[PDB]
């Protein structure tokens, strides 16, 4: 009858000794809510396997004979051939179905848990928070007795029909959801989130249209998007537990998750969170809608305590695995720092030096790769360097030395290098438990400049563009202005730089405020010769585009003058295809005429797309999803037939591949 | 993959400034749409 026992659901004396805690954590509870959550989670994973895991795109990711660079957690892990990958995905789908229907629950949970984690550890480029959450939820549900209510196993077995379950089954799930909310909130207590920098352009969406009736756009993007998210994370963590504030918390959580589902393309994360939201109610809620401790008892309590402690500790374990540390902390996926950092890459240069002749060449930036996350982590860069060092001898290259030059800015900062451009990554030193010595520090002292830069971004004309650069002492940048980019100028904002033109071998030392007009079509170099980092800017315009747009505007004005009745004189022969619109029985048109016709056709297509009713869009969406599912099923069937009954002749294989790729219609 | 997709010339690899007519808010946690 104590107030604490009514609020928290347990008395203080239950925590006095270990035996009483074990007795508390193994009290009977109704299994209906866990059953509903199991059904929803299984349905969502069944829908998610052919869409985000990559069952439809599996035939163009692990294609045999293709030389690709993988990024696994451990170098020992290697992908199997395509057919065995399809078998693994079939096993995962069967496990998801078994979890949804509650048929042989433990075997289905294992068959979903093991292949899922194998796929997750096979590639570090596809890690995100909502996949780590799926893995953790499957791991938790493997041990829980979720099949005692509303399941096939209950119909086929009397002993597991409407039986009691321990309380720690609910405690673990509630703790996991609360940890997700609270850690997301406390990770969003960053200087780039409380000030409105991260996700600043999200207030222009139409879903925030009512908020604009009472607030300005900047106040909408600061009060609602940024502070509201943090407050909602913490309040959703705390309010759902207590009985007084559960309804308001449910309403706010549902609204937030619907808006997140519509705004972003995260996938099934919002629906899984919505399905897990009703877990905080009484364990018998679905029923009213229709109408001495042993060994396992102690093992359950120990598992609950240790798992919750590990889930609390892991997001802050970045001081032990210092190899993966960077400008941000750790590999992405298990820190719950969602939508906190934005990156815009400017230029990536990969240089190689042959070890026998000494020739110097340049590779393509993203060759032999399928993702673009290797530009931000030292481990993935080292793996890519080793992959290139073992693949390049196939292209008449001896033992190479590979240098990287990558420019990246976080949350609208100066563009600076991330890795040292003078270090051979093939022979570099990297260990998971020691800090990398070839990662440039972030110029955090240049934080306030993000205000002043924006002013310059407002001072520009309709065609000028600007790029801001911050460079370290000793290093230099070599650049080649293209022939089209006429009227390119360089201005120094802070520090001391020297600009060298290599055509006449002439260098000038620039001070603060000085401006130079660089040549177009030649090579130039910027050296930093100051004890402190130097910040400068490139201001450039595209002359060819400007001239082409002016000529096209003149041509459109002439066409309009012809259309309105003016220009009584005979039309030029080049103007005839403008009126006719088809080049038949005549000379080939000039590239200007082709460009104008292409622009007109593109504008007409854009207008037609804009004038499209909603039901047609819904029908097209459903047709596209049906095509994805059908292609997945057909490719899986072809692979299983190849595995079981052998592989047919090439003509039949080509016919089946053509049939599997056919549009539904 | 041939010698045109793996190697680049000295002039094309050092073009730092690339203008438009040729978002930038990659948020990591966003599945890539591909059918
Ligand atoms: C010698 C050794 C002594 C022990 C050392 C270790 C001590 C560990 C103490 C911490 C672990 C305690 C576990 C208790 C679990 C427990 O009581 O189970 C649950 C508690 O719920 C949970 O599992 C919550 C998980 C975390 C969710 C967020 C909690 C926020 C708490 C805020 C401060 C209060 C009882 O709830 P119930 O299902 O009976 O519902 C009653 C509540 N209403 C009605 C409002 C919905
Ligand atoms: C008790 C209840 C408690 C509350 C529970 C709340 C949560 C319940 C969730 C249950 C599952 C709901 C369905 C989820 C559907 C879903 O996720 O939709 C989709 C995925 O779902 C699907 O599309 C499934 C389609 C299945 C195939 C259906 C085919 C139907 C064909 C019918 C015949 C057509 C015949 C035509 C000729 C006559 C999300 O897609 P996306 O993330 O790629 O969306 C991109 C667009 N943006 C970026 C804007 C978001
Ligand atoms: C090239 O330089 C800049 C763009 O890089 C532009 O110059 C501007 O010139 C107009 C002419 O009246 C002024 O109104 C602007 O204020 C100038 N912008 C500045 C100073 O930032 C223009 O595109 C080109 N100018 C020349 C002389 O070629
Ligand atoms: C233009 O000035 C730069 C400023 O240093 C000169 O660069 C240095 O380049 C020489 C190569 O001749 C190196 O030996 C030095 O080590 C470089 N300095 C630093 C600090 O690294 C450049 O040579 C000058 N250009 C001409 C044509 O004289
Ligand atoms: C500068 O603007 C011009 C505007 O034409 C861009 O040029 C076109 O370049 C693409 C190359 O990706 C060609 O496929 C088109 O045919 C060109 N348009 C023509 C010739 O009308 C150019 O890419 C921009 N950037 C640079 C560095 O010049
Ligand atoms: C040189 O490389 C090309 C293609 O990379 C190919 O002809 C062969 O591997 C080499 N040829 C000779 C003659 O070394």
């Amino acid at each position: 009858d104590s107030r604490i026992g009514k609020l928290l659901g347990f008395e203080w004396t239950d925590l006095s000794s270990w035996r009483r805690l074990v007795t508390l954590l193994n009290r009977p509870t109704d299994p209906a809510s866990l059953a509903v959550f199991r059904f929803l989670f299984g349905f969502l994973m069944v829908l998610d396997i052919p869409q985000e895991r990559g069952l439809s795109s599996l035939d163009r990711k692990y294609l045999d004979g293709l030389d690709v660079c993988r990024f696994p957690l451990l170098d020992a892990l290697r992908p199997l051939p395509l057919d065995w990958m399809y078998l693994v995905y079939t096993i995962m789908f069967l496990g998801a179905l078994g979890m949804m229907l509650g048929l042989c629950y433990r075997i289905s949970c294992v068959l979903f848990l093991l292949p899922y984690w194998y796929v997750f550890l096979l590639d570090k480029t596809s890690w995100n928070n909502h996949s780590y959450l799926y893995g953790l939820l499957a791991f938790q549900l493997t041990f829980m007795d979720a099949n005692h209510y509303w399941s096939v196993d209950g119909l086929l077995n009397a002993h597991r029909r409407n039986a009691h379950v321990p309380l720690w089954n609910y405690a673990v799930l509630r703790g996991q959801i609360f940890i997700v909310y609270f850690i997301a909130g406390v990770k969003k207590l960053d200087a780039d989130w409380v000030e409105g920098y991260s996700m600043e352009y999200l207030s222009r969406h139409w879903l925030f249209s009512p908020f604009k009736l009472l607030l300005s756009e900047e106040l909408t993007s600061l009060l609602v998007v940024h502070w509201g998210g943090l407050l909602l994370d913490l309040s959703a963590g705390f309010l759902l537990f207590f009985d007084v504030s559960r309804s308001i918390g449910l309403f706010f959580v549902s609204y937030f998750h619907c808006m997140n589902s519509q705004l972003f393309s995260i996938g099934m994360f919002s629906y899984v969170m919505l399905a897990s939201s009703p877990l905080f109610c009484s364990p018998e809620w679905p029923r009213k809608l229709v109408s001495k401790p042993g060994l396992r008892h102690q093992l359950g309590a120990a598992f609950t305590l240790l798992y919750l402690l590990e889930q609390l500790f892991l997001p802050y374990s970045h001081f032990l695995t210092q190899g993966y540390n960077n400008w941000t902390n750790g590999l992405y996926g298990y820190s719950w720092d969602m939508m906190v950092h934005s990156r815009s890459h400017q230029h990536v240069k990969i240089t190689y030096r042959d070890g026998r002749t000494g020739e110097l060449g340049y590779l393509n930036p993203g060759v032999f790769t399928q993702s673009r996350r290797w530009k931000d982590h030292a481990d993935m860069l080292k793996q890519y360097a080793t992959c290139l060092s073992r693949l390049l001898p196939k292209y008449n290259v001896t033992e190479p030395q590979i240098y990287f030059d990558i420019w990246v800015s976080i949350n609208d900062r100066f563009q600076q290098r991330i890795f040292d451009p003078r270090v051979d990554i093939v022979q570099a030193a990297w260990s998971p438990f020691q800090r990398t010595s070839w990662v440039q520090p972030l110029l955090m002292d240049l934080s306030p400049w993000r205000a002043k830069l924006q002013e310059i971004k407002s001072s520009l004309d309709n065609h000028t563009e600007v790029v801001f650069i911050a460079d370290f002492p000793g290093l230099h940048l070599e650049n080649f202005v293209s022939e089209d980019l006429g009227n390119t100028s360089i201005q120094l904002l802070q520090g001391e730089v020297t600009v060298e033109l290599v055509a006449e071998q002439k260098n000038q030392t620039l001070r603060e405020g000085e401006k130079m007009q660089l040549p177009a079509g030649e090579y130039h170099k910027v050296y930093t010769t100051s004890p402190s980092p130097s910040c400068y800017m490139y201001v450039y315009v595209n002359t060819t585009e400007l001239a082409l747009e002016q000529d096209l505007a003149y041509l459109q004005e002439l066409k309009e003058k012809v259309e309105n009745g003016s220009e009584t004189g005979p039309l030029p022969p080049e103007l005839q295809p403008l009126l006719e619109g088809e080049v038949k029985g005549g000379p080939e048109p000039t590239p200007l005429v082709q460009t104008f016709l292409r622009r007109q056709q593109r504008l007409q297509e854009i207008e037609r797309r804009r004038n499209t009713p909603f039901h047609e869009r819904f029908f097209r969406f459903l047709l596209r999803k049906l095509y994805v599912f059908r292609r997945s099923f057909l490719m899986t069937c072809i692979s299983l037939r190849n595995l079981i009954l052998g592989r047919p002749s090439l003509e039949q294989l080509a016919q089946e591949v053509t049939y599997a790729n056919l549009r539904p219609f | 993959e041939t010698d045109q997709e793996v190697f680049l010339g000295p002039p094309e690899a050092q073009s730092f400034l690339s203008s438009h007519t040729r978002l930038t808010e990659r948020f990591w946690e966003s599945y890539i749409y591909n059918g």
